[PDB]
RNA sequence: UUUUGUAUAAUGGGUCAGCGACUUAUAUUCUGUAGCAAGGUUAACCGAAUAGGGGAGCCGAAGGGAAACCGAGUCUUAACU
RNA sequence: AGGACCGAACCGACUAAUGUUGAAAAAUUAGCGGAUGACUUGUGGCUGGGGGUGAAAGGCCAAUCAAACCGGGAGAUAGCU
RNA sequence: GUUUAUUAAAAACACAGCACUGUGCAAACACGAAAGUGGACGUAUACGGUGUGACGCCUGCCCGGUGCCGGAAGGUUAAUU
RNA sequence: GAACUCGCUGUGAAGAUGCAGUGUACCCGCGGCAAGACGGAAAGACCCCGUGAACCUUUACUAUAGCUUGACACUGAACAU
RNA sequence: CUUUAAUGUUUGAUGUUCUAACGUUGACCCGUAAUCCGGGUUGCGGACAGUGUCUGGUGGGUAGUUUGACUGGGGCGGUCUCCUCCUAAAGAGUAACGGAGGAGCACGAAGGUUGGCUAAUCCUGGUCGGACAUCAGGAGGUUAGUGCAAUGGCAUAAGCCAGCUUGACUGCGAGCGUGACGGCGCGAGCAGGUGCGAAAGCAGGUCAUAGUGAUCCGGUGGUUCUGAAUGGAAGGGCCAUC
């Protein structure tokens, strides 16, 4: 649909990421969430990037 | 493999893996084949003259499969922990 | 003469220790964002060939 | 015409009846909405499926002030 | 003969005699039978030898993993009740 | 004088009847068109098959033509009888 | 005048005449891997292609679409480097 | 296919010499007529089907002879812009 | 660094002239007894024309092929995957070009947790204000509401408000349901690390059921794998994703 795919790149430098969708017209704020990084086995901040 | 036009089984499933060239120059040896050599010195060249392994083989391993009675010497070959315990109990030795 | 192996079948099946065959699951190449993580976790290991398909596989692999 | 299409059947309904011996984790009934509610040793899934949390015998009873139906497990 | 179904007004044959259609080769799996058995068996070739020699090779006696690798266990996972 | 007129030999083929296991694998009988011309005829020669030739009908090329005849690939292929 | 030899001879084909268009001669065009040959031992009052069809009175409006002819300031663009 | 080869009404792969019920009928030729034997002569040309053919058309797809553009080779020397 | 005239450099191009490659189906001589051919003298053109390799455009002139199925005969028309109800005969399943409607999404809150709350409609009174706005009281009891069709559910609310939050979490999984198969679905519990609550506890997306595409091939990031004499590398495998 009009929603588009993005990815959440971990800030720990391990290289792990998640994927999800977004619509960039009504929400232009970058997404930030705390998720579980399995390489370091911790909860850290993830940030938006491009597929 | 034909099924009337439906996509056959060997074509709707994914491929995997690769082929190892080092697996064709490796063999395994049994404890029962360990007393068929000449001289009691178990070596790569002694196993080929006994028709135990192939001429192209470069690596070999001894596994716990069978029985060993005589004392023999293993020189230059890999041995499991299970086979090493049985070789020693028969009065042999492993020298790398 | 000698039978010829179906060379695209040998790339997908492997014979196990009692005469069975293992293969790789489908639906894990492509379009992965919309699938749930529970579904994708269960498709990662290898499975065995069913009874209905054993006759078709064995014909394709005469020297297996 | 402008009719012509339907959908697949979903195979709902009761799978285990009264007095049956089941193992923990087996499915008692499949339903849309809670036409039966969960009682003792019985859980409810996200699609309103009822399953056994222990092993015993299936049981049906009517309870409460609204005369609703429940399913329980009588352990051995 | 073909069909749901033929005395059918559905097909075929005027009659007699002669001929006329599931084979051969090489691979693979199962059953019966014979030999030998943790072993079984030789190909080309030599030999006047249906004898004898030839063990190059092949199948079986160990499996798991994509592979390195480990091995009565191995893979999966930071690790498995 | 004339791709002029009537009409035999000569070249055609408009109508009817017969024949249609024919006298004939296209004829006979009674009538019919042209008949000094873009006419008709003997002997020899040249054009070869996806090619030739055609005052043009998909016409003709040895009783065979919306792709001649003979030999080969060849026991082509036939989910059909 | 010609035509479907063997079910169609006609209103179909050809025709004398009319118009458009190509060709300066080692012509355009056609048969040919090529060499060669026809056009023609001809030379724009000649040769090839296309349409209409003796003769009399005539042949009106449309270049937007498709095809063809002429132009090159600008944009895009191959091998090559 | 073989026959010792009648009419009617019913039945029946649904239009009967051969089935059921019933009526009529001594055996065998010869000259004639065509109502029936779903009469004889061509594995229907109409219709549909086969992941069957052939030829024809085009702004269907993929190619290609021919034609056309440029770079390099055969291919050199001066001069001025 | 701005624009400038110029020594000289590498050239690229556009014209003129030349002759010596090349052309001559112009004239003459010889082989010769010859309108072919070859050699010679002379005139006319001339680095053009023409030919080989490569390359963009045009090209039914030629060639090889394709142009679906269902269907109360074929064509025209309509349909082809998924969700809900009836037919469907009180377990599941059940056909027709039978009878009625929807889907090819949305949402970092419309997800998680803790605390709280209860509808439509009608009557009476009241400034603008009226059949219908905001306020007050009474009757009524879900006749309301679910992000979107229909059905089954929903008060302990799954419906309506707030505070704090990222469990829309990583590795597995006893045992079940449904498929010819590929596959699809439900799930307590275990290990690591989190949010809400004083706790007991709850959370692996949303009341549930539609919102979808196998394999091949190629791209992006990461890797205790492999690496054709050896050390690297190219390429391949495994994990995540397009
Ligand atoms: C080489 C890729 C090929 C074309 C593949 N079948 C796709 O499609
Ligand atoms: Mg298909
Ligand atoms: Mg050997
Ligand atoms: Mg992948
Ligand atoms: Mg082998
Ligand atoms: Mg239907
Ligand atoms: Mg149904
Ligand atoms: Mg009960
Ligand atoms: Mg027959
Ligand atoms: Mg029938
Ligand atoms: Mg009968
Ligand atoms: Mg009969
Ligand atoms: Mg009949
Ligand atoms: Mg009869
Ligand atoms: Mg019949
Ligand atoms: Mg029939
Ligand atoms: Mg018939
Ligand atoms: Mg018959
Ligand atoms: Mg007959
Ligand atoms: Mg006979
Ligand atoms: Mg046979
Ligand atoms: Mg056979
Ligand atoms: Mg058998
Ligand atoms: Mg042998
Ligand atoms: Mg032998
Ligand atoms: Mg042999
Ligand atoms: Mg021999
Ligand atoms: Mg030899
Ligand atoms: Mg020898
Ligand atoms: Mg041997
Ligand atoms: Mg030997
Ligand atoms: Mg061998
Ligand atoms: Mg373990
Ligand atoms: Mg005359
Ligand atoms: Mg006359
Ligand atoms: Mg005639
Ligand atoms: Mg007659
Ligand atoms: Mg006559
Ligand atoms: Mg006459
Ligand atoms: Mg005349
Ligand atoms: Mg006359
Ligand atoms: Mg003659
Ligand atoms: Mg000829
Ligand atoms: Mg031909
Ligand atoms: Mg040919
Ligand atoms: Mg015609
Ligand atoms: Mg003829
Ligand atoms: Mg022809
Ligand atoms: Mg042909
Ligand atoms: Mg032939
Ligand atoms: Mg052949
Ligand atoms: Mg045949
Ligand atoms: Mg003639
Ligand atoms: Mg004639
Ligand atoms: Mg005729
Ligand atoms: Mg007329
Ligand atoms: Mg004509
Ligand atoms: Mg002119
Ligand atoms: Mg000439
Ligand atoms: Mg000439
Ligand atoms: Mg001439
Ligand atoms: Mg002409
Ligand atoms: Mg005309
Ligand atoms: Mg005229
Ligand atoms: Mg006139
Ligand atoms: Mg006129
Ligand atoms: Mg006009
Ligand atoms: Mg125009
Ligand atoms: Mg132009
Ligand atoms: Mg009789
Ligand atoms: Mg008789
Ligand atoms: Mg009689
Ligand atoms: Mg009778
Ligand atoms: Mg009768
Ligand atoms: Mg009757
Ligand atoms: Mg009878
Ligand atoms: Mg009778
Ligand atoms: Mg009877
Ligand atoms: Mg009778
Ligand atoms: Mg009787
Ligand atoms: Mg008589
Ligand atoms: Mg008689
Ligand atoms: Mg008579
Ligand atoms: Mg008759
Ligand atoms: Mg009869
Ligand atoms: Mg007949
Ligand atoms: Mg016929
Ligand atoms: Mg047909
Ligand atoms: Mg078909
Ligand atoms: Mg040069
Ligand atoms: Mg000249
Ligand atoms: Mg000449
Ligand atoms: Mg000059
Ligand atoms: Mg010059
Ligand atoms: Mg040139
Ligand atoms: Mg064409
Ligand atoms: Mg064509
Ligand atoms: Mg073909
Ligand atoms: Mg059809
Ligand atoms: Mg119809
Ligand atoms: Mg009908
Ligand atoms: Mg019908
Ligand atoms: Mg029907
Ligand atoms: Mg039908
Ligand atoms: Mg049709
Ligand atoms: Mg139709
Ligand atoms: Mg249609
Ligand atoms: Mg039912
Ligand atoms: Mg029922
Ligand atoms: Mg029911
Ligand atoms: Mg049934
Ligand atoms: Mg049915
Ligand atoms: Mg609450
Ligand atoms: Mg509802
Ligand atoms: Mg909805
Ligand atoms: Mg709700
Ligand atoms: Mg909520
Ligand atoms: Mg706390
Ligand atoms: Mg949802
Ligand atoms: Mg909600
Ligand atoms: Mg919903
Ligand atoms: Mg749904
Ligand atoms: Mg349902
Ligand atoms: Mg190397
Ligand atoms: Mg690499």
């Amino acid at each position: 649909g009009i929603r588009e795919k993005i990815k959440l790149v971990s800030s720990a430098g391990t290289g792990h990421f998640y994927t999800t969708t977004k619509n960039k017209r009504t929400k232009p704020e970058k997404l930030e969430l705390k998720k579980f990084d399995p390489v370091v086995r911790q909860h850290v901040i993830y940030k938006e990037a491009k597929i | 493999g034909f099924e009337g036009g439906q996509m056959p089984l060997y074509r709707r499933l994914p491929k995997f893996g690769f082929t190892s060239r080092k697996a064709a120059i490796t063999a395994e040896v049994r404890l029962s084949d360990l007393a068929k050599v000449e001289g009691g010195v178990v070596d790569l060249n002694t196993l080929k003259a006994a028709n135990i392994i192939g001429i192209q083989i470069e690596f070999a391993k001894v596994i716990l499969a069978g029985e060993v009675t005589t004392p023999v010497t293993v020189r230059g070959l890999r041995v499991t922990k299970g086979a090493r315990a049985a070789i020693e109990a028969a009065g042999g030795k492993i020298e790398e | 003469p000698k039978i010829k192996t179906v060379r695209g079948a040998a790339k997908r099946f492997k014979k196990t220790g009692k005469g069975g065959f293992k293969h790789k699951h489908a639906n894990l190449r492509h379009i992965l964002t919309k699938k749930a993580t529970k579904r994708k976790r269960h498709l990662r290991p290898k499975a065995m060939v069913s009874k209905g398909d054993l006759g078709l596989v064995i014909a394709c692999l005469p020297y297996a | 015409t402008r009719n012509g299409r339907d959908s697949e059947a979903k195979r709902l309904g009761v799978k285990r009846f009264g007095g049956e011996s089941v193992l923990a984790g087996s499915i008692i009934v499949r339903q849309r909405g809670t036409k039966f509610h969960a009682g003792a040793n019985v859980g409810c899934g996200r699609d309103h499926t009822l399953f056994a949390k222990a092993d015993g015998k299936v049981k049906f009873e009517v309870k409460g002030p609204k005369n609703r139906k429940f399913i329980s497990i009588e352990a051995e």
